[PDB]
């Protein structure tokens, strides 16, 4: 799985710290019906600020 | 062609007529004011001259379209107004009552009330 | 009806006219970019997003 | 170009007669299609989308 959290989109003057962050995990054999979870934070690390739209 | 744009079809269908009413009655008063030459009291003989057929056609055409987008009593009142207040171009404003009194839908009754009241 | 979005349009058509002089200013440096255009945009903004698009 | 393109569809005894005949064709245009309104509402939106991002980018700083 790649999942792929884009914090904003729109190119400034100046390139942010970051644009994206982007997490990958293996799948292991899942199986049918079967479900798997992850947690992602979105949320500020830095400022106390998030801009939203966040996509994921 | 003046005229003709002056005609309000094309124009008063994009502008609300509220203001264009104001610039119509405007138009009217500049018309009657401007250059009293003839203010001779004695303009009696030349009413015959400003008879409606022998006042040109677009002046006609121009009272009549002024007369569509405005309203008659409201018409008549503003010239009851004007006349009283301030002096007159004679062969234009009484050119202009021979082509109001026929132009308007029965109206010699509420011109003939002001004239009881001057 | 039509007297509503022709009052509209005028209500539009200033702020259009005072938004492009500010352009203007920006592009000859005029007001020279200091704060006031921002804090003044951002009125402009304010006006607008009142009672923005009713929809019918 | 909402009220532009609006006012275009908003536009689309002798003597008495012809006072009767212009009073009926200026006797006002009250309407106007709701589809092409619609339509430019959806244009609009997408430009307000794009002004209130641009307007947090700036009152943020």
């Amino acid at each position: 799985l790649c999942i792929q959290v884009l914090t904003s989109s729109c190119a400034l003057d100046l390139d942010s710290a970051c644009s994206a962050i982007t997490y990958t995990i293996p799948v292991d054999q899942l199986g049918p019906g079967a479900r798997r979870e992850v947690t992602l934070p979105l949320g500020p690390g830095e400022n106390g600020g998030l801009d939203l739209p966040v996509t994921v | 062609c003046w005229f003709g744009v002056f005609s309000g079809h094309t124009l008063g269908s994009v502008i609300s007529t509220d203001p264009l009413k104001r610039f119509f009655s405007h138009t009217l008063t500049q018309i009657l004011t401007h250059s009293p030459v003839l203010k001779a009291s004695d303009a009696v003989q030349m009413q015959r001259e400003w008879s409606f057929a022998r006042t040109h056609p677009l002046l006609t055409s121009l009272y009549r379209r002024l007369f569509v987008m405005l309203s008659a009593e409201e018409l008549v009142g503003h010239l009851q107004e004007v006349l009283e207040t301030q002096e007159v171009h004679w062969q234009r404003v009484l050119s202009f009552v021979s082509a109001l009194v026929v132009c308007f839908p029965e109206a010699q009754q509420l011109l003939e009330d002001w004239v009881a009241r001057l | 009806r039509v007297q509503y979005l022709r009052q509209i349009h005028a209500n539009h058509e200033t702020l259009l006219r005072e938004v492009q002089t500010l352009r203007d200013r920006l592009c000859t440096e005029d007001e020279a970019s200091s704060c006031a255009t921002a804090q003044r945009l951002l009125q402009v903004y304010r006006q607008l997003r009142h009672p923005s698009l009713i929809l019918l | 170009s909402l009220s532009s393109a609006i006012a275009k569809h908003e536009s689309n005894p002798y003597r008495k007669e012809l006072q009767r005949e212009k009073k009926k064709m200026l006797q006002t245009n009250l309407k106007v299609s709701g589809a092409l309104y619609r339509e430019i509402t959806l244009k609009v939106a997408e430009v307000q989308l794009k002004s209130d991002f641009a307007a947090q980018k700036l009152s943020n700083l």
